[PDB]
């Protein structure tokens, strides 16, 4: 729920270890980076290029899959004008729950007498009056807490809410505007914009201007077209902070958000060290950063004698983003910086441009018809940055705090990178009967970034198909209207490795940097025994290594599709199967032994593959009611396999198992651990159980899976692949009359999750620092008197080691939620006429609404169960005036 | 459009074709130069400072008790495992230097003659510092991987071997660069930085006299003593090549060890440690970052043993008492001592580095460890605290230009060859080591005002001038070597050198087993435990191509 | 030195003109306010000490020595109402008159 | 343009888009302006004549 709104997107499921975001492309110009900055309302066609066989043609940088995005255009003979708004509001609904003052009070006095030590002898100030039940279990009779904090009495005591001081509901607002134009020689577009977004988490924000102008222009008879497409917008974020959710989570509830006087509050003395999460979000309000973005294009079209036509685009993609990140001193009890006052004056610029010819073909004789193309491509990333640095300023407010009215020390960085390309390609096409389609395809192509032994890269493709209801001996199906079979081949690979992979580096490092442990892989060496003054020689050490050899990472994906189409033009639909395999992925592998410093060489070699079911439907009908409903709806299927790992990176367990199984043969990103399968009930379980190491009347057990007393490493298996089957949808559409209904529904089935607030919300010490705030599901936890749950009991340390990786710490991830549903209602005929315009409309929605689950999950959220930004819910009230 | 794609520069670095270049040289041989002083951890010195801690004579330094962990394994000689990470980590920091040192001579091929009159005595700087690394290696292993070409690609640094060179020729290999460096260096250099003639011979003398006790087989087990090689011991240890150059004896012990004039006569080749010269703290002994006791905040590492200092008593003759000393507690109040005593090591109740604001206690501001090692302090590599040397960039470090070879070394390594060729020559070893004494006996001018305010007595008579037994003036010089070269990384290296070294380490276990409660579990194993292992990760890297130490 | 200066500049008016013409006489009155706003920068970075003299390797992260650091930033602001007249009369006798 | 003088250039890239749509009988109007420039010129230092 970041106000940003950015997306991680996947195409095809996972197909690459390293970087796999898909390739948009916005009017003939691509960029790999955006989307959630550019004008998300001049949308004519988003076509996605799922396959491999028809994305061929657009690039070797298209493994992962391209999108497709054009934007609007003047008809013939329309002047129309549109003007939309919203007004809507955020609101907070998946609060985990804390334990406050009270509870933490009783969770610390049963950590201490299921130690057995005397719970009053604690650090913090609190007073606790028990006694001994006459069956053995301590009761605890009286609690009290103390009036200050401290001997020096700074700080009260409280129980303030967290979640609830560093939230607040948050307006949206929303604008838009639109005019078009068009005759039979010329055509124009010119669109506004507005959006802004204040988060459900305090002092985060959002807002973007835009502005996009299209038109082209068509001289003699259609022999010479000019046209273009622009764009400029402006960003302006300020940035959550780093592990705010998760702070917000540890501090104890006990601390107050002010001290005596107007200064934050903080933990004086034995609570642990976690810095107070208002104060967070008050120094980081003013880290605003400012982002201009523009596009470009100028097409060139001609056609010679007829059916024939030539093309010379030019794009453009500036983008250039300044900052101004502060630092504060701050002091809550013991959390101090010290006294240290900074500033870092950020710039990074962008630049892209590229170059096509294309020149395209078109014969119609017979009962054939054709379309060859071929042309070039050029292209050139030209990126930078710089930045500032200043220390120990006297004012501190954010117009002061500029990089000239200081006195401490000074820094500055810099760096800059590049890349280019170019490519031919071609394509064509068939059909000889309007039956039999067919398409060939190959680009060949050769980056910058490829070794010295091969520059330029080729790629083929084959697809063809052939339709079944124009074949005469299926004229006797009938109710059956269209059926196409299809089927493909084709062999991309992507370029998005490291700009040096081919260099040998070789870096100054004179030392002025800090390296901590006096390791500092220096270059100085003071010679003639100075011992003193800056003066000393300088060297080079060696950063890394590079073959010559490097290349990309070419996939292999087949795919097979049917069509089909019923019923008078109704039970529209397709039928999907893939199997794609990429062959060459990159590994970096340290050097061995006595090659010493700089060994990391780039090499190539695993391949993953994968395969599964597409698989959408719509029926679209008006029943005698005085009703029409539409329900598209779309059921997808997904299952991954690594091939081969090369070496010990197979071993360690970057990609799949945590350092003690191999990866290979299994899926990516599987974690390997131990199995939990209930607590030590009764007495008898610590001879009926095997050899364990830490047994007590919690510490849940693990099952032995040799058999042999093993507590040892080798009784881990595989307990979770985060590749679900079964994710859906459906989109569900009304139509009454003078009315309109939309919902959505969206969800997955069978998933599993890591929860990593289960282990703050079910041990009392599984953290480092003692003393955290937990979540309040552990106040039902296991006792002698209440042997009727799953928690384990609140023991004071790890005795048995509880943090390992285990199937306790698997959830159900299914759910199904509503993402948004929409009611509208349009304005009458001749009431929106007397008005001299044409459409109107006063709709209302809310996103978000609902979610339902499994029983096998106590948490909040389903789909992000760990420390991200939330998922708010939004009501929207808006309009839409159409001229 | 070719010509397009090859136009882009990358960027803030410089790439691998025009490294090769003769005019970026001098930069590439001070490359190789720096990673002597930065380029260690505190866990992992250059001077071998933690890998000697089961030498007999250091407590290890522990605030807690098992706060390292392996080094207490490797101190008790048990238990000490192959998969250890300290093992792998010294290795990988000595073939760091290797391969600054191969890139530097790489680069060299590429000169001529006519410009550049120093291609020869370059060479021999960077054949000379990478047979230091290759000797220091083969000090720890024994069994290491000897890369000598300049001119080898790195698709073949994975298939190499160690077996391919037996203990002979890897010697002789270690020999190669430092004869070569003698035949190419000046006498004089004008900076004190780089090593000179009298530096490669001190080396070649080194190698040479490793290579002279035999090992012959797979056990590490003392065979018969080759005589061959000493005839060049004796020639490349001659004095006058030492007197050339002005590398001679200074007046005190306490000069070298002593910040306030670093470079002096006994400086053969130091390693330069520099403060405020344009980096961020400084090129200080990072490797000495625990060494400095509980006054100025942490680390009390490396506390010497109580047998150096009973080792250090004397009696009212002027000799060392022969292994009659571990039976009493060794007090200056009772009997004559030794003057370096109070140069080496801080008692309780002296000056901590002549301070006498800083006497020493027995509380817990000068041991973490109550008991658990003692109250001791080293003064071979601590300064006093009103230097301009400490500076705390989260660790105090000295700016103390550390010594690697001494001309009482070199002196007592031509002792060692003169008895250990025994022709005749005996009493000229005699009356060196007598030169040797008197200097150490002349050498108290700055503790000597002690007298009256604590009461000591001291005196170093040497012996007349007469061919005594053989092993007698082994033992002799063996408890000279023992008393000079305290807390100075060189005590496990010549025991193992000598043969007998698992007796020895037997004998201080049983009778240190009374004075530590971690030394009552104790033993070392014959021919197991002298060398440190090879480590398991490279030996699983390698496919089989390297091999194991003996009995591991 | 690496440096980087920005400019901005935004104004919004609104005239509301009118115009008449009755006899010989025409005229044309018109009012509408004016607003504005200026706000500049600039920053900047200095290294010193580098080795390999080419004006791609002297980026300041390749350096050795000692680093600076400047910066300022101004403003403006303005706010205003104003208005004008025509006549003629006869197609003679023009006048004009502005505020 | 490249001086008279060694080693000063000069070169600029351009563009403009303008417009303007009346709706309803000229009571609506909306129009734009447009410009966007790439100047790129190596100064001539100070006393070089």
């Amino acid at each position: 729920g970041n106000p940003s709104g950015s997306a991680t997107v996947r195409i095809r499921g996972i197909g690459t270890l390293n970087n796999n975001d898909p390739l948009y492309i916005i009017d003939g110009v691509p960029t790999k980076a955006g989307m959630h900055e550019l004008n998300g309302n001049d949308i004519e066609s988003i076509q996605v290029l799922k396959d491999a066989a028809s994305a061929s043609i657009y690039g070797s940088r298209a493994a992962n899959g391209v999108i497709i995005i054009t934007t609007k255009q003047g008809k013939k003979g329309q002047i129309k004008i549109n003007f939309d708004a919203s007004v809507s509001a955020s609101m907070y609904q998946s609060k985990m729950n804390v334990l406050n003052t009270e509870q933490y009070g009783r969770a610390m006095w049963q950590a201490y007498v299921n130690d057995g030590e005397n719970p009053n002898g604690n650090a913090l100030g609190y007073a606790y009056n028990w006694g001994y039940n006459a069956d053995g279990n301590p009761v605890l009779y009286g609690m009290t807490l103390s009036k200050y904090l401290d001997s020096k009495n700074t700080m009260p005591v409280a129980d303030t809410d967290w979640f609830d001081e560093i939230t607040r509901t948050g307006v949206i607002q929303q604008y838009n505007l639109s005019v078009s134009n068009g005759s039979e020689k010329g055509s124009s577009f010119f669109s506004l914009g507005y959006y802004k977004n204040l988060g459900v988490i305090k002092d985060t924000d959002f807002d973007r201007f835009s502005a996009r102008m299209n038109s082209d222009y068509k001289l003699i008879d259609d022999i010479l077209t000019i046209g273009q497409h622009f764009t400029l917008n402006r960003t302006s974020e300020v940035q959550a902070p780093g592990g705010i959710i998760e702070t917000a989570l540890d501090i104890p509830s006990a601390i107050p958000v002010y001290a005596s006087d107007g200064s934050w509050g903080g933990p004086v003395g034995g609570w642990p060290d976690r810095r107070n999460p208002r104060a967070v979000l008050e120094y980081n309000k003013d880290n605003r950063y400012t982002y201009w973005r523009m596009f470009g294009d100028a097409y060139v079209n001609l056609t010679p004698f007829k059916g024939f036509n030539l093309r010379s685009t030019f794009g453009l993609d500036y983008a250039n983003k300044q900052a101004r990140y502060f630092t504060y001193p701050y002091q809550e009890g013991t959390q101090t910086n010290n006294g240290k006052s900074a500033v870092e004056a950020k710039q990074e610029h962008w630049t892209k441009w590229m170059w096509n010819a294309i020149a395209t073909y078109q014969l119609e004789v017979g009962k054939h018809r054709g379309d060859v193309m071929i042309g070039m491509e050029l292209n050139r990333e030209d990126d930078s940055h710089f930045s500032g640095y200043k220390e120990d300023f006297s004012i501190l407010t954010p117009d002061y705090m500029w990089p000239d009215a200081g006195s401490g020390t000074a820094q500055a960085y810099g760096a800059g990178e590049g890349y280019s390309l170019v490519s031919f390609f071609g394509k064509m096409n068939y059909s000889y009967a309007d039956r039999y389609l067919l398409s060939l395809t190959l680009r060949r192509d050769g980056s910058s970034r490829f070794g010295k032994n091969h520059r330029y890269a080729t790629f083929p493709s084959v697809s063809l198909g052939w339709r079944i209801t124009q074949e005469n001996f299926m004229k006797e199906l009938t109710w059956l209207d269209d059926l196409k079979l299809r089927a493909s081949w084709g062999q991309t690979g992507n370029q998005e490795i490291s700009n040096l992979a081919r260099y040998t580096i070789y870096a100054p490092n004179y030392g002025t940097t800090d390296s901590f442990g006096g390791q500092s892989y220096g270059t100085a060496y003071d010679i003639t025994g100075s011992n003193g003054g800056g003066v000393l020689p300088s060297g080079f050490k060696r950063n890394q290594i590079g073959n010559d050899n490097i290349k990309w990472e070419t996939t292999t994906q087949t795919n097979v599709g049917i069509d089909f189409s019923l019923f008078k033009q109704s039970l529209y639909g397709s039928l999907e199967y893939y199997y794609k395999k990429a062959t060459d992925i990159l590994t970096e592998m340290a050097g061995v032994g006595v090659l010493g410093e700089g060994g990391s060489r780039w090499i190539n070699s695993g391949a993953m593959k994968n395969q599964g079911f597409e698989f959408n439907l719509g029926y679209r009908n008006k029943t005698a009611f005085g009703l029409t409903y539409d329900l598209n709806g779309n059921i997808s299927t997904y299952r991954n396999e690594i091939l081969e790992l090369p070496e010990t990176v197979a071993a360690n367990g970057k990609f799949g198992g945590n350092g003690v199984k191999s990866v290979v043969g299994h899926t990516y990103g599987a974690q390997v651990g131990y199995i939990a399968d209930g607590i030590f009930k009764s007495q008898d379980e610590v001879d009926n159980h095997a050899t364990q190491e830490g047994a007590a009347v919690g510490r849940i057990r693990y099952r032995d899976i040799d058999h042999n007393g093993v507590i040892d490493e080798r009784d881990q298996n595989w307990i979770y692949d985060p590749t679900p089957s079964f994710s859906y949808g459906l989109n569900i559409y009304l139509e009454y009359k003078n009315f309109d209904l939309t919902m959505f529904w969206q969800g997955v089935q069978g998933v599993d999750i890591i929860s990593d607030v289960k282990k703050k919300s079910d041990f009392w010490s599984a953290s480092n620092v003692g003393f955290l705030n937990k979540g309040t599901r552990l106040l039902n936890a296991w006792s002698p008197t209440n042997p009727n749950s799953d928690i384990p009991a609140l023991t004071r340390s790890d005795t048995n080691n509880e943090q390992r990786v285990s199937t306790y710490f698997v959830e159900n991830g299914s759910f199904l939620k509503l993402r948004n549903i929409q009611l509208g209602y349009t304005v009458p005929a001749v009431i929106s006429k007397k008005m001299r315009m044409d459409r109107l409309r006063f709709y209302c929605s809310a996103q978000n609404l609902l979610t339902i689950k499994s029983k096998n999950f106590t948490g909040e959220d389903p789909e992000n169960p760990n420390f991200s930004y939330p998922i708010p819910v939004n009501i929207t009230f808006g309009l839409n005036i159409g001229f | 459009c070719d010509d397009f794609l090859d136009r882009q520069v990358p960027q803030g670095i410089v790439t691998g074709d025009q490294i090769a270049s003769p005019e970026y040289v001098d930069n590439l041989v001070i490359s190789a130069y720096a990673i002597w002083a930065t380029g260690d951890d505190i866990n992992s010195s250059f001077s071998l400072w933690n890998y000697d801690v089961r030498s007999d004579d250091c407590y290890k330094g522990g605030s807690g008790t098992e706060d390292g962990g392996v080094f207490n394994a490797l101190e008790i000689s048990k238990g000490i495992n192959t998969t250890d990470w300290n093992i792998n980590d010294i290795w990988k920091r000595l073939y760091q230097c290797i391969t600054r040192a191969n890139t530097a001579l790489q680069s060299l091929d590429q000169m001529d003659e006519k410009t550049y009159p120093l291609k020869n005595q370059r060479i021999a700087e960077m054949r000379f510092l990478r047979g230091h690394a290759h000797f220091m290696l083969k000090q720890l292993f024994k069994k290491i991987v000897i890369v000598n070409d300049e001119n080898m690609e790195p698709d073949a640094y994975n298939e190499l071997s160690n077996t391919t060179y037996t203990n002979d020729e890897q010697w002789q290999k270690i020999a190669d660069d430092f004869q070569f460096a003698y035949d190419n260096l000046p006498e004089v250099q004008i900076e004190k930085g780089r090593p000179a003639q009298a530096a490669a011979a001190a080396y070649l003398a080194k190698t040479y006299l490793y290579k002279a006790y035999r090992q012959d087989g797979a056990d590490n087990a003392l065979t018969g003593i080759n005589e061959e090689d000493l005839k060049q011991v004796v020639k490349y240890t001659d004095p006058l090549i030492m007197a050339k150059g002005g590398y001679g004896l200074e007046t005190d012990y306490s000069m070298n060890f002593l910040p306030q004039y670093e470079n002096g006569a006994e400086s053969v080749w130091a390693i330069q440690y520099s403060i405020n010269d344009g980096t961020y703290n400084g090129n200080l002994n990072w490797g000495m970052g625990l060494t400095t006791p509980q006054i100025l905040g942490c680390c009390d590492f490396h506390k010497p043993s109580q047998n150096l200092v009973n080792a250090f008593k004397t009696d009212s003759q002027g000799k060392p008492l022969f292994s009659t000393y571990d039976n009493e507690n060794y007090e200056v109040a009772t009997d004559n001592v030794d003057p370096r005593l109070f140069h080496t090591v801080g008692m309780p109740g002296f000056p901590y580095k002549y301070n006498e604001g800083y006497i020493i206690q027995k509380n817990d501001d000068w041991s973490r460890s109550k008991g658990l090692y003692g109250y001791y302090v080293s003064l071979k590599e601590n300064v006093d605290p009103d230097c301009d040397c400490l500076k705390k960039g989260s660790y105090w470090a000295s700016s103390l230009n550390h010594i690697v070879i001494r001309y009482a070394d070199v002196l007592l390594m031509r002792a060692e060859a003169l008895i250990q060729l025994n022709d005749g020559r005996i009493t000229d070893a005699i009356s060196l080591i007598n030169e040797v004494r008197s200097r150490a006996a002349g050498s108290t001018m700055l503790i000597f005002n002690y007298k009256e305010d604590y009461g000591v007595n001291f005196k170093v008579t040497p012996y007349d001038l007469k061919a005594y037994a053989q092993d007698e003036a082994m033992k002799m010089l063996k408890w000279e070597r023992r008393v000079e070269f305290g807390m100075e990384s060189s005590r496990f290296f010549d025991l193992v050198r000598w043969g007998e070294a698992k007796d020895v380490i037997n004998a201080y276990y049983v009778t240190e087993a009374s004075r530590c409660s971690i030394y009552k579990n104790a033993g070392f194993t014959e021919n197991k435990n002298e060398y440190l292992p090879v480590p398991f990760e490279q030996i699983s890297a390698s496919n089989g191509n390297y091999t194991q130490n003996f009995g591991w």
